């Protein structure tokens, strides 16, 4: 695999 | 890796169904439902797609809140870091969107991460979009909080290349 969303 | 997806990574019917498998306790259930509905409404306005909530795992997009290893071999990482992940359109696990419940989920102005913004981004992947390199785009890979309209030209360009 999935695409992930990341916090800074 | 060796894992591969099936198909062309776009949906081939117009009424996309979604199932909310479970809930974070961080917000009222109706508030979570609405945040997801608003995220889908962002995409329905610019595509020929409609999004219909269903109530069994017989759904295109299954939505799940999970912590650490939550069933798909791609574990979440606790507080901060990875916030959510999503799979591109297709059968089975494809289409699905998972949110890390080790996060504090809020809405705009809340002390935690915006569930609306994260869902809008994750749903972009669940419709077939890749990450963008345009820093202001919704599909840029890093979370940023905005009160402004989430969609940018690059996001709309990408979605129309898939659906017209
Ligand atoms: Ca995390
Ligand atoms: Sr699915
Ligand atoms: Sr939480
Ligand atoms: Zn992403
Ligand atoms: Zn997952």
């Amino acid at each position: 695999x999935p695409l992930g969303f990341a916090a800074r | 890796g060796f894992q591969t997806f099936e198909g062309d990574l776009k949906w081939h019917h117009h009424n996309i169904t979604y199932w909310i498998q479970n809930y974070s306790e961080d917000l009222p259930r109706a508030v979570i439902d609405d945040a997801f509905a608003r995220a889908f409404a962002l995409w329905s306005a610019v595509t020929p797609l409609t999004f219909t909530r269903v109530y069994s795992r017989d759904a295109d997009i299954v939505i799940q809140f999970g912590v650490a290893e939550h069933g798909d071999g791609y574990p979440f990482d606790g507080k901060d870091g990875l916030l959510a992940h999503a799979f591109p359109p297709g059968p089975g696990i494809q289409g699905d969107a998972h949110f890390d419940d080790d996060e504090l989920w809020s809405l705009g102005k809340g002390v935690g991460y915006s569930l609306f913004l994260v869902a809008a981004h994750a749903f972009g992947h669940a419709l077939g979009l890749d990450h963008s390199s345009v820093p202001e785009a919704l599909m840029y890979p890093m979370y940023r909080f905005t009160e402004g309209p989430p969609l940018h030209k690059d996001d709309v360009n990408g979605i129309r290349h898939l659906y017209g």
